[PDB]
DNA sequence: CAATTTAACACTTTTGTCAAGC
DNA sequence: GCTTGACAAAAGTGTTAAATTGTGCTATACT
């Protein structure tokens, strides 16, 4: 680290964004109310 | 459509948007604004001038303008946008993990009202819906009259997080909270010497 | 369903209708679902009859 | 002035990989056709499906047939509207509208 | 608000007569039981003639047509409905999006045989399921629908009993009419409290929200976190000042080598000697290590 | 109302333990 | 320095009684 060149930005498309993720979000949930547990495929999902 | 549906071809959204930019040539209109600008005696060369810088910002470095429409988008990493629960129990939770929920509900809402084949007028109205979800996620504001949610203020973005006062192009340049320091008020020392 | 990128759109100049060549207010309606535009015409299979 | 806790807590422990907890990956493959791979313990009792990062619950390539995972069908319109309508009464149903479209 | 292109697209349908709404749904379900023989007499070949085959497909896209045509010169009745619900925590246009997918329903069950009208059945599928969607996505951290429902019964009681006291009242007095213990009317009022905003300014001014100052409990302590490491180095000296054969047997018992505690039978297993004189064994080193000779030495380190 | 998850309980197996004495 | 016999406490294994959660349907009429 720290020998960064230069530093870009550009266009992201679909296939980046597809890539950067581990998985997507399906449930709006976000963690349950009882055990204070992230949801199976919620917004906190582990 | 009825008369002459085999030989046109229509649509409206996004997706029109996108079918029209599918098979679009860049260089058919950089060279046409090019051509355009030689003859500038027109009045049009203005205008000419004024598109073509965008059309060969797109007409190089080679990356597609597809870009501009999104069959996806990223969810930002959780403890970005945290849920703290504070002493005595209160959660305190950021504003974005609504703002995705809401792209959440409308899009499973449309993948299941899709499926049962609703009228376009429901459709088409779902869809305004998600669209809409979207671009208040990203830029809340840049509709008209922002989301509010609870109380009575806007809801941030994400853009807000690095556009107002408040971020990590403002904010960040004014330095940071240090430790190994303090603060104390002076007196005059006479017999110090210079060093 | 895909969705545009917000920045594009409104951007003051809208670099998307500067991109495919039409104006602002009209993208506008394009977008959120109040006027239809036609995407394809086939000339050649008109023309045929 | 207030304090608070993310969902879980912090663990002081240094160990690295001098310590190696034995495993293999697993291979899955997808319905558009995307392929990935997931490390599991030697423990293995692998699963037949999983869910990749896509989305897309695909299959394991070692067997030639999954786990079944059958599951009862859907219920549809046709299937509700025979909840309240016999067969003998939609036949007179078509019988009657057949009538009108055959007038012209 | 833009919701008003919505009122207008569906304001180019008028509004049915009663005799149409038996037209259509008869029509529905003819065409529903054209598709379904065509559907089926596939199955055995059994040839229909070409015209018949048209005409019957004719009254299947006729069917789908008049469906299609029924939902839409009701879809007005649902914002009517939606309009009472709006301001509960869900946005108006979702209400009546949602509500829509209940008129579906409606008309999916809606039978002319009754003798009622489309209206009279359609509100309250429209009703449940705008109730359902409210329940399940007014919060954010979900709610499940009885939780939802109790907690609105409570609502309910309390507002009475305050109009009537005068003042909030003490848990057991809700508990009287809920007929449950007082410190379960307490939990579900904890249950009910919403989040607060993180975002939220602090200090009556712009300069800083909420969440700038707010302090973490599970924080990874410097000091803490050398001082773990200095014992866990002081530990092995003293261990090491021990006889690999004394060693080895608090090493694995505890599971100092591999972070696994072993049971006295399982440090047997490189031993070789019985589970009891593992033990005596452990005993011995156990009174060793205790001694004053090596306890000073790590003692202040339990705090 | 059905389905799912939590817990309450009886029994089996293991873990820890004392003394004889080899 | 250590094995063996014998015992009780602790903890896995499974059943099932109870608690929690998800889901379809309420037909005067109401747009």
């Amino acid at each position: 680290v720290n020998f960064f060149d230069e530093l870009r930005i550009g266009l992201a498309t679909a296939d980046d964004i597809r890539n950067w993720s581990y998985g997507e979000v399906k449930k709006p949930e976000t963690i349950n109310y009882r055990t204070l547990k992230p949801e199976k495929d919620g917004l906190f999902c582990e | 459509q009825d008369r002459y549906g085999e030989y046109f071809t229509g649509a409206m959204g996004a997706e029109s948007i996108k079918k029209l930019i599918e098979n679009f040539d860049i260089d058919a209109e950089a060279e046409s604004l090019r051509e355009v600008i030689r003859s500038g005696k027109g009045q049009k060369k203005l205008r000419a001038l004024k598109r073509l810088k965008v059309v060969a910002a797109f007409q190089q470095s080679g990356n597609s303008p597809m870009g501009m429409v999104l069959d996806a988008v990223p969810v930002i990493p959780p403890e970005l946008r945290p849920m703290v629960q504070l002493d005595g129990g209160r959660f305190a939770t950021s504003d974005l993990n609504d703002l995705y929920r809401r792209v959440i509900n409308r899009n499973n809402r449309l993948k299941r009202l899709i499926d049962l084949g609703a009228p376009e007028i429901i459709v088409n109205n779902e869809k305004r819906m998600l669209q809409e979800s979207v671009d208040a996620l990203f830029d809340n504001g840049r509709r008209g009259r922002p989301v509010t949610g609870p109380g009575n203020r806007p809801l941030k973005s994400l853009s807000d997080l690095l556009k107002g006062k408040q971020g990590r192009f403002r904010q960040n340049l004014l330095g940071k909270r240090v430790d190994y320091s303090g603060r104390s008020v002076i007196v005059v020392g006479p017999q110090l010497k210079l060093h | 369903a895909p969705v545009t990128h917000i920045w594009y759109f409104k951007g003051v100049p809208s670099r998307l209708g500067y991109l495919l060549d039409l104006a602002p207010k009209d993208l506008e309606k394009i977008i959120y679902f109040a006027a239809y535009v036609i995407t394809s015409v086939d000339d050649e299979m008109r023309h045929n009859e | 002035v207030l304090r608070g806790s993310r969902l879980g807590a912090v663990s002081y422990e240094t160990d690295r990989n001098h310590d190696l907890a034995p495993r293999q990956v697993a291979r899955y493959r997808t319905d558009n056709g995307e392929e990935f791979d997931v490390p599991f313990a030697d423990d293995a009792e692998i699963p037949g499906t999983w869910l990749c990062r896509n989305g897309l619950e695909g299959t394991l390539i070692e067997g030639d047939v999954p786990e079944p995972k059958k599951v009862k069908p859907p219920r549809t319109h046709w299937d509700m509207l025979l909840e309240r309508r016999s067969v003998e009464e939609l036949e007179e149903l078509l019988k009657e509208r057949l009538d009108l479209i055959k007038a012209k | 608000d833009s919701v008003r292109a919505y009122l207008k697209q569906i304001g180019k349908v008028a509004l049915l007569n009663a005799e149409e709404e038996v037209e259509l749904a008869k029509r529905i379900e003819a065409g529903l039981y054209a598709t379904q023989k065509l559907a089926e007499l596939a199955e055995k070949g059994e040839k229909l003639p070409v015209q018949q085959r048209r005409d019957m497909q004719w009254i299947c896209r006729d069917g789908d047509r008049a469906k299609n045509h029924l939902l839409e010169a009701n879809l007005r009745l649902v914002v009517s409905l939606a309009k009472r619900y709006t301001g509960r925590g869900m946005a108006f246009l979702d209400l009546i999006q949602e509500g829509n997918l209940g008129l579906i329903r409606a008309v999916e069950k809606f039978d002319y045989t009754k003798g009622y009208k489309f209206s009279t059945y359609a509100t309250w599928w429209i009703r449940q399921a705008i109730t359902r969607a409210m329940a399940d996505q007014a919060r954010t951290i979900r709610i499940p629908v009885h939780m939802v429902e109790v907690i609105n019964k409570l609502g309910r009681i309390q507002r009475e009993l305050l109009q009537d006291l005068g003042r909030e009242p003490t848990p057991e007095e809700l508990a009287k009419e809920m007929d449950i213990t007082p410190e379960k009317v307490l939990e579900i009022q904890q249950y009910a409290r919403e989040p607060i905003s993180l975002d939220q300014t602090i200090g009556d001014e712009g300069d800083s929200q909420l969440g700038d100052f707010i302090e973490d409990s599970e924080a990874v302590v410097a000091v803490d976190a050398v001082s773990f490491t200095l014992l866990q180095d002081q530990l092995q000296s003293v261990l090491e000042t021990l006889s690999e054969r004394e060693a080895g047997v608090v090493r694995l018992r505890f599971g100092l080598t591999d972070g696994q505690p072993r049971t006295l039978d399982e440090i047997g297993q490189v031993y070789g000697v019985t589970r009891e004189r593992i033990r005596q064994i452990e005993s011995k080193t156990m009174s060793k290590l205790r001694h004053p000779s090596r306890s000073q030495v790590l003692r202040d380190y339990l705090d």
